[PDB]
């Protein structure tokens, strides 16, 4: 059978470590072939017997009015029979289901094009330098910030045996290759060679879009160990899985329009295709195609003034009847209609079930957004210009980065600033005192002591619902979390909204029997956003760490214990810069970037209890358990 | 326990989670306290019945709700239509569930529900009743448990012991009863009492309640599952429904009344047979023919009813009977369709989708 | 009913300088592949590194005897054939009692090369660890090795060494009851 890519990759890595160049080239080539073969098999038969069995639908069957229950039962039975037939076909095709799944690190190393690095090293060691330069160019295109591979490429170019046209890219997708080449040709004022490449780019774009939409029906994504508490019914699990699948299908338009050579996906890919096409067609002299392309562009953006001037100019040049008879292109119309229907469904799901969705298209008409959602976008636009005015007043009267992005109102009264960022010797730092009183501290202490030690807010609410922990403390925890979120948003002059990422109430117990010869630090100095190292003092914003977290906060509930301090450290993980003293109601708020490496000392006799909070600026990566927490809070206390 | 029960106006003093009440009842039972255990067990039974009734009311709407006709542009994409309807139904269910008092507590686990569906609390109930001078209630609970489980040795022993005691020989009442069972019992009694009109009225009353109960029980089986495998979209939503179908199939035979220790085979066919005979004895052909057609639909291999139908066909042009009066009743057609489809779907599913990685231990 | 075994691997244990016997495992290859394959490859040593001359480092009484690391003996090592770690596959089987093998992980989707033989019914581990075997024979050997003296860190004072490890092929997948032993 077709062996999995990761086993071959491991064998090739081991052979490379030992020093067997034939082994590493053989294993790497086999892995590269196997991955593509498996992907092609999945695509092929998924498409083939998704098209083999259509959904049919029964419009002729009119449900019985009086006998509603039987009509509903039959309407459910037909759909589930069709579903069972499709599932049976898929099981017949795919065969072994364990060969298609591999870890996240393996997908990462296949995205970074490491096998091409190994292959180029092996090919140079074997004296097959043509494949060596091909692999080196592929890796350099994949990773553009690598000086070494640039040096090897320059050496190969100077050393005799390499040709200019041999630089082929073995990994980039087709539809992007003719697009960039076509645009480069168009920039040199050569419209004879521009139209065929661009028309091809359109065709392979549509083909690749259709291929990519068929690889999205994947496994459902549970939040860690949340599949042990999953108690959804049939028609709820089906809709949750389909909503995730629809999100994955709509996220392909922003993946087809991105390149590693750029740090941001292209803006308005298909409309830009049509714009360049109509410019080139006007330059050549073909007028009917220019008018058609202008119309099929204005279909997407109907209020673009310049394109309207171009269309009117072409219509004046041509005849009225000709410019009336020709219309847009049908594929763009079908694409637009299907995308609009998908966006409507996703926006309804976001409005009702509170499942976040961010539009990947800038041509979406406002008529598809519900009225409830259009008011939340209106308020966040009002407060985006409100904040930008305050920064303007700060600068007009005036190290800037410590004044124009700090110093907030601190809305709630009874709250002061014990330390600002200057006394704390750093940027993006604050120490507030008195966010809560002593009653809150005692109540949260009782809540965490009764049942324990990371306890979330959703689990605390569930336990209060059952009857184990008090409900008032479980509501106070929620209220204090929201209050701290708003305080953090207000102090740092954030304009875009601040979302929730994770939060757990914890307690640390110092056992007095392991303390002997405990010279090592309890917790290493590190950073939250990336993975801090110990040699080059540089961190990588890579998937094995959480790269979406932006802001962090710690709130302390007591001060009756010894040790266990909180100290900020420089990148060297040695030089302590500033330390804080835990007390009741003290909050430490810092940005979770690489400029704030922190560490906690070792605790001694006593108890330490605190709430750790992490926030994101990305609506995609939000706390998926906060929606259910809000749902529980709404029905238990405000029915 | 079920005398002072009302779904709409429920006493708010006893609104506690089912698991907590069951745990308290078991703890008091192990502590040699009888009255408190009896009260807590009765409260738990009432809570379970309230949960079932709330589920039925929640599925009364939402599931049986017409869909407004969509726009013309959506008619070319069937998958979007189907799953948009599914999303609308799910949202309606989510809205409806939050309003009911029974759904604002802590929902019990699956093992507690499985225990309550096996009628197991009645063992403790009858023991505590007997240990508290409640002998008629004790024999009623023993009979109620033995109706569901006719193969228990110890329960048979206590039933034989109770029967020997004088006096408690007429209080054999099933505590978990249904309206259609009683209506059918009176219908059969009147039919044997050579009375036709009363039997006709009772049977025509009893049929719709049985259909309503059957459809509610079918709708109440689409529950949750334990996650133990992570597969694709279709392959993972085609196993939840396999389990749901396994649960759905038994609903026809779980609602069949049992008289004399033996369930009544071919319940609906029996109703239609009794109705046809009662209508025949009153010479009401206009209402007697469709019963014969329905019985032939259910029991295809029959003799006397086939000759009856042939005789009715021969004399069709004398009673003023048209050609469309020899068609089966719509409810019987719906029942037949919804049973045949389920059985065929299970037979198909248990050849291609069900994994073959288990064997019989020998 | 029950699951079908597909392959068998035998282990030879040496407590200190003495031998105890043989343990015969039965691994379910049709329910949990990509894990039985890892265990068999490590046991038979196709790629060199394997369980030969390995050690048991946790001999917790009444709970289990966990071992399987072969790079470093302190419990912070061990590798598989699929790189370093591979994800959890399916939690179809539970810890039904003594003698049920599983894959020890350090979180979620962090399966390595360390197993543990259970000795009591541990139902609180369900849904966290993947089960792929059952101790067919040599339960008394497991009982003998479980009771060795240990210090406070659960490490045995006397070394327990897997002297040999092979693979027995099975010509017919047969089911085994989902019970203890
Ligand atoms: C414009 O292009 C189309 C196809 O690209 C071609 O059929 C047509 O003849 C061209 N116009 C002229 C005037 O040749
Ligand atoms: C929590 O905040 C809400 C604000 O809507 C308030 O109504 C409620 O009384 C608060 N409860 C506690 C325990 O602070
Ligand atoms: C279902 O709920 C709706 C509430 O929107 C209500 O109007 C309707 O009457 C309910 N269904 C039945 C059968 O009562
Ligand atoms: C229901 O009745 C029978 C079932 O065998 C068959 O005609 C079909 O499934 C249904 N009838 C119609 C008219 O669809
Ligand atoms: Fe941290």
């Amino acid at each position: 059978g077709m062996v999995t890519p990761d086993l071959l990759f491991a064998e090739g890595t081991a052979a490379y470590a030992r020093g067997d160049w034939p082994g590493v080239v053989l294993s790497m080539e086999r892995a590269l072939r196997s991955r593509a073969a498996l992907r092609a098999l999945r695509l092929r038969c998924r498409t083939q017997c998704a098209a083999d069995f259509p959904w049919e639908l029964d419009p002729d069957w009119s449900p019985s009015p009086a006998q509603a229950s039987g009509a509903a039962a039959l309407r459910d039975l037909s759909f589930f029979g069709g579903l069972l037939r499709r599932a049976a076909c898929l099981r017949r095709c795919l065969g072994p289901p364990a060969a298609h799944s591999l870890s996240e690190e393996m997908e990462l190393e296949f995205r970074k094009r490491s096998p091409y690095n190994y292959l180029q090293v092996a090919y140079f060691k074997i004296n097959k330098l043509e494949k060596a330069v091909a692999a080196a160019h592929t890796f350099f295109v994949g990773n553009p910030e690598h000086m070494e591979m640039q040096q090897n490429l320059d050496y190969y170019q100077t050393m005799s045996g390499v040709k200019e046209a041999d630089f082929k890219d073995l990994e980039t997708q087709p539809h992007m290759q003719e697009f960039r080449l076509g645009v480069r040709l168009y920039s040199e004022e050569q419209p004879q060679e521009a139209v065929p490449h661009l028309e091809a780019a359109l065709q392979e774009y549509f083909v690749a879009y259709e291929e990519c939409r068929a690889l999205c029906e994947g496994p459902y994504d549970y939040d860690g160990y949340n599949y042990l508490e999953y108690n959804a019914d049939l028609f709820q699990a089906i809709t949750d899985h389909y909503i995730q699948v629809l999100n994955c299908k709509q996220n392909c338009v922003t993946e087809l329009a991105s390149h590693p050579s750029r740090e941001k996906p292209f803006e308005d890919f298909l409309p830009s295709h049509y714009n360049y096409l109509q410019f080139a067609y006007y330059n050549i002299g073909n007028y009917t195609q220019a008018v058609e392309c202008a119309k099929t562009y204005l279909l997407f953006f109907p209020n673009d003034e310049v394109m309207n001037q171009n269309l009117a100019y072409y219509a004046a040049m041509l005849g009225e009847e000709h410019t009336r008879s020709i219309g847009p292109r049908e594929s763009a119309k079908e694409y637009r209609q299907r995308s609009l229907l998908e966006k409507e469904l996703l926006f309804f799901a976001y409005d009702v079930f509170g499942i976040p969705f961010v539009d990947p298209d800038s041509w979406t008409p406002e008529e598809v957004i519900p009225k409830r959602l259009q008011e939340k976008q209106k308020s966040e636009r009002e407060t985006a210009v409100r904040i930008s005015q305050e920064i303007g007043n700060l600068m007009k009267e005036i190290d800037v980065s410590r004044l124009t992005r700090e110093g907030g109102p601190l809305l709630y009264e009874g709250i002061s600033l014990t330390m600002n960022s200057k006394l704390l010797n750093g940027s993006q730092r604050v120490v507030m005192d008195g966010v809560i009183s002593d009653h809150e501290c005692q109540e949260l202490q009782r809540l965490t002591n009764v049942a324990a030690y990371g306890v979330t807010v959703f689990k605390a609410l569930k336990l209060g619902q059952e009857g184990k922990v008090p409900l008032q403390s479980a509501h106070l925890y929620y209220n204090v979390t929201e209050k701290v979120r708003r305080i953090m948003e207000s102090y740092f002059r954030l304009d875009t909204p601040l979302y929730f990422s994770y939060s757990h109430l914890v307690c640390r117990t110092a056992i007095e029997e392991v303390q002997a010869e405990r010279k090592d630090d309890s917790h290493p100095v590190h950073v939250d956003n990336c993975i801090l190292n110990a040699e080059t003092l540089v961190c990588v914003k890579e998937p094995p760490a959480y790269t979406f977290r932006d802001y962090s906060a710690i709130l302390y509930l007591n001060g009756d214990f010894d040790g266990g301090n909180f100290y900020f450290t420089e990148l060297d993980a040695k030089t302590v810069t500033a330390e804080v003293q835990p007390q009741c109601g003290r909050a430490v708020g810092f940005s979770s970037g690489t400029e704030n490496p922190h560490g906690v000392k070792a605790v001694t006799r006593g108890q330490r209890c605190a709430i750790a909070l992490w926030f994101t600026l990305d609506p995609r990566h939000s706390e998926r358990d906060r929606v259910q927490a809000d749902d529980l809070v709404k029905m238990l206390f405000s029915p | 326990q079920y005398e002072r029960y009302s779904f709409r106006s429920f006493p708010r003093d006893e609104l506690m989670p089912l698991e907590s009440a069951y745990r308290h009842a078991l703890d008091k039972y192990s502590g040699e306290h009888w009255a408190e255990s009896v009260g807590y067990l009765e409260i738990s039974l009432r809570l379970h019945r309230l949960l079932r009734d709330s589920e039925a009311f929640c599925h009364r709407n939402c599931s049986a709700a017409p869909q407004p006709e969509p726009a013309a542009g959506l008619a070319s994409y069937p998958e979007l239509r189907l799953f948009g309807g599914l999303l609308r139904r799910a949202h309606c269910l989510k809205r409806c569930k939050q309003g009911l008092p029974a759904f604002r507590q802590s929902q019990p686990s699956r093992e507690v529900l499985a225990d309550f569906q096996r009628r197991e609390p009645y063992k403790f109930l009858q023991f505590a009743y007997f240990k508290a001078n409640n002998l008629p209630k004790a024999i009623a609970a023993a009979h109620t448990f033995l109706l569901k489980h006719p193969d228990d040795e110890m329960m048979k022993r206590n039933m034989a012991y109770y029967k020997s005691l004088p006096g408690a020989e007429d209080y054999i009442k099933d505590l978990e009863t249904k309206s259609y069972e009683s209506l059918f019992i009176r219908a059969v009694r009147a039919y044997n009492g050579e009375n036709w009109r009363t039997s006709i009225t009772d049977m025509e009353l009893a049929l719709p309640d049985f259909f309503k109960a059957f459809y509610e029980c079918l709708a109440a089986c689409e529950g949750s599952r334990e996650i133990k495998d992570f597969k694709d979209f279709y392959l993972s939503i085609a196993d939840h429904y396999v389990e749901v179908l396994e649960c759905k199939i038994q609903c026809e035979e779980n609602l069949t009344p049992v008289i004399g220790g033996y369930p009544v085979e071919k319940f609906v066919a029996t109703m239609y047979h009794y109705l046809q005979f009662a209508y025949y004895k009153l010479n009401d052909l206009k209402n007697a023919a469709p019963c014969a057609v329905s019985y032939l639909l259910f029991d295809q291999n029959d003799k006397v009813m086939q000759q009856n139908l042939v005789y009715y066909q021969y004399h069709r042009d004398t009673w003023g009977l048209s050609d469309e009066h020899f068609q089966p009743r719509p409810e019987a057609v719906q029942f037949f369709n919804v049973t045949t489809l389920q059985k065929e779907l299970y037979d198909f599913a248990k050849e291609n989708i069900m994994d073959d990685d288990e064997g019989e231990v020998v | 009913k029950g699951p079908k075994v597909t392959v068998k691997v035998y282990f030879d244990l040496r407590i200190g300088d003495e031998d105890v016997g043989r343990v015969i495992f039965g691994l379910f290859g049709k329910t949990v592949p990509k894990t039985v394959d890892n265990f068999v490859a490590l046991a038979t040593g196709e790629k060199g590194f394997g369980y030969k001359n390995s050690k048991f480092h946790r001999v917790i009484k009444d709970f289990m005897i966990q071992g399987g690391d072969f790079t470093r003996g302190d419990g912070t090592g061990g590798k598989s054939i699929y790189g370093e770690r591979f994800p959890d596959e399916n939690f179809k089987l539970k810890h039904y009692g003594p003698g049920w093998v599983s894959m020890a992980n350090a979180g979620k989707d962090t399966n390595g090369s360390q197993f543990f033989i259970t000795t009591v019914k541990t139902a609180w581990l369900d849904g966290k660890h993947v089960v792929f075997g059952k101790v067919l024979e040599g339960m008394e050997v497991v009982r003998k090795v479980e009771s060795t003296k240990t210090d406070s860190r659960d490490k045995p004072l006397k070394d327990v060494i897997i002297a040999d490890c092979g693979k027995i092929e099975v010509e017919k997948p047969f089911a085994i009851a989902k019970e203890a032993a």
